[PDB]
């Protein structure tokens, strides 16, 4: 099977900068016609993938000039030279030489701006959920720039992982900053067993931790 | 990389009316899933589909070699005489129709 | 290249969504999945039937053609939660050089055992200040959440679900002036249309 590799996930730009997203083959995809059958799509959210570049380098008509495709042998390269808000989204090459065809894992395109801090804020379960006999802690991390962070519980000190489960905003319109909700949820009993409660984001902006907490 | 459309072969075939007359069709298919077609030309320089593979007088064998196929005519008569050619339809990879280049029976009178 | 609309089934049964347009294209099938990786299942021939599949789709998918009412189906067989996904259909030309032109809309597919369960809905509470709400353990997809009605939307975050237990939990964030709240009310009002059920919650200090 040819597994399409593309570096990398993801390509933060200024509209008009120049970013370029490359796709990697395990083998050649050289038809038997001597042509190269491998794609560019382009996927906004909520809709299906829209052809860009066929072949190797030849544009779709009513494709913009500014993209052009270009590789060969292993080697292909999606080039943006004005990248607009209709180019924000998920590129995903392809080659229709080889059955099984198969794509690419996707580069999403994102807007980059400045560099900024998440805003943290860390909530004990609400009493409503005690009575339930579970017990969920909830922390927000909220607008930062780059998407990357991590986040880490700890219960009295000592780390823990069981029960998190946590979701990402895509980049908002406005600030086009990133958001996290990291959500740790025990049982009332488990819960009532321990006493310090604490989430930490450890973001680009920070040489070190940003620490929440609090005592039941 | 070294590429071949389907072959048709003789390019001219002459034989006398009454006996059986056999062209040569090659495809090397790189998938299974593909059917191989025998045409001749109406009038009209266009494509009527005589026989195909897999399927009363226009018959099409498939030989053992995975390559090669035998398109015959079974005791020809004169208005035999035309233009054929074969063509292979292949669905993927690419999914492509690819004809050969046409051949001539002749059918002489007896 | 109109589909069949949404689908909600039981792990091992099967289902069989349809794409409309006739004679003169490849049909594909192709799953994009809720990590929006996107594999290729298959190609069927519209005037032969003739068909050729990815090996890892065989016995999972098949595809069939009707030609008099110019409509192609993929049934998926002994359903599992893999299985869910967005099941697009597209088409190839003959003899062009390119691939997928036209898509269908997609087909949502969701398999569970889950049923219709209403979500639980928790406050969030404690220069601006951070208010939440909290909402767990809900099947199936989607819920809708606001603030006072509509008229708090700058300062909102709202999380996609996730899944655990078979079931859908997110979040919402909302952040407000020192000088609003508790001052002034702040409410989450949730709504999950599969249950009928619409909740609203204030965020009591
Ligand atoms: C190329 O095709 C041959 C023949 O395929 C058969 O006839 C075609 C017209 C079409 O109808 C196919 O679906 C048929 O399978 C392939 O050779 C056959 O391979 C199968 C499976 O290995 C075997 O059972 C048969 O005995 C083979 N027949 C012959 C005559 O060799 C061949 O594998 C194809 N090549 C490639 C690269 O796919
Ligand atoms: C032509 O072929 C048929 C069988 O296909 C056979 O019966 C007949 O004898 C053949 N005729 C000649 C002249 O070879
Ligand atoms: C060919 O000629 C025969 C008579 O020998 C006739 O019966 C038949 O219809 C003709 N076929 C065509 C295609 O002209």
């Amino acid at each position: 099977d040819i597994m399409l590799t593309q570096s990398p996930l993801s390509l933060p730009v200024s509209l008009g900068d120049q970013a370029s997203i490359s796709c990697r083959s395990s083998q050649g995809i050289v038809h038997s016609d001597g042509n190269t059958y491998l794609e560019w799509y382009l996927q906004k959210p909520g809709q299906s993938p829209k052809l860009l570049i066929y072949k190797v380098s030849n544009r779709f008509s009513g494709v913009p000039d500014r993209f052009s495709g270009s590789g060969s042998g292993t080697d292909f390269i999606l080039k943006i030279s004005r990248v607009e808000a209709e180019d924000l989204g998920v590129y995903y090459c392809f080659q229709g030489s080889h059955v099984p065809y198969t794509f690419g894992g996707g580069t999403k395109l994102e807007i980059k701006r400045a560099d900024a801090a998440p805003t943290v804020s860390i909530f004990p379960p609400s009493s409503e959920q005690l009575t339930s006999g579970g017990a969920s802690v909830v922390c927000f991390l909220n607008n930062f720039y780059p998407k990357d962070i991590n986040v880490k519980w700890k219960i009295d000190g000592s780390e823990r992982q069981n029960g998190v489960l946590n979701s990402w905003t895509d980049q908002d319109s406005k600030d086009s900053t990133y958001s996290m909700s990291s959500t740790l949820t025990l049982t009332k009993d488990e819960y009532e067993r321990h006493n310090s409660y604490t989430c930490e984001a450890t973001h680009k902006t920070s040489t070190s931790p940003i620490v929440k907490n609090f005592n039941r | 990389i070294q590429w071949n459309p389907p072959t048709f072969s003789p390019a001219l075939l002459v034989v006398t009316e009454g006996d059986n007359a056999t062209f040569t069709c090659s495809f090397s298919n790189t998938s299974e899933s593909f059917v191989l077609n025998w045409y001749r030309m109406s009038p009209s320089n266009q494509t009527d589909k005589l026989a195909a593979f897999p399927e009363c007088r226009f018959r099409v064998t498939q030989l053992p070699n995975g390559r090669d196929f035998h398109m015959s005519v079974v005791r020809a008569r004169r208005n035999d005489s035309g233009t054929y050619l074969c063509g292979a339809i292949s669905l993927a990879p690419k999914a492509q129709i690819k004809e050969s280049l046409r051949a001539e029976l002749r059918v002489t009178e007896r | 290249l109109q589909q069949s609309g949404p689908e909600l089934v039981r792990p091992g049964v099967s289902v069989k969504i349809s794409c409309k347009g006739f004679t003169d294209y490849a049909l594909h099938w192709v799953r994009q999945s809720h990590v929006k990786s996107l594999e290729w299942i298959g190609v069927i021939s519209s005037y032969n039937g003739i068909t050729n599949y990815n090996q890892r789709f065989k016995g999972k998918a098949t595809m069939t053609v009707d030609k008099s009412s110019s409509t192609a189906y993929l049934e998926l067989a002994r359903l599992t939660s893999e299985d869910s996904a967005i099941y697009y259909c597209s088409r190839e030309e003959w003899d062009v050089f390119y691939y997928f032109d036209y898509w269908g809309q997609g087909t949502t597919l969701t398999v569970s055992s889950a049923k219709t369960t209403p979500p639980s809905v928790y406050p969030l509470a404690p220069s601006m200040v951070t208010l939440g709400c909290l909402v767990k353990g809900y099947f199936p997809e989607p819920v809708t959440v606001t603030w006072n009605s509509g008229s708090l939307s700058s300062g909102v975050h709202t999380f996609p679900a996730v899944l655990q237990s078979d079931l859908y939990t997110l979040s919402s964030s909302v952040t407000v002036p020192s000088s609003t709240w508790p001052s002034e009310t702040v409410t989450c009002n949730v709504a999950h249309p599969a249950s009928s059920t619409k909740v609203d919650k204030k965020i009591e200090t």
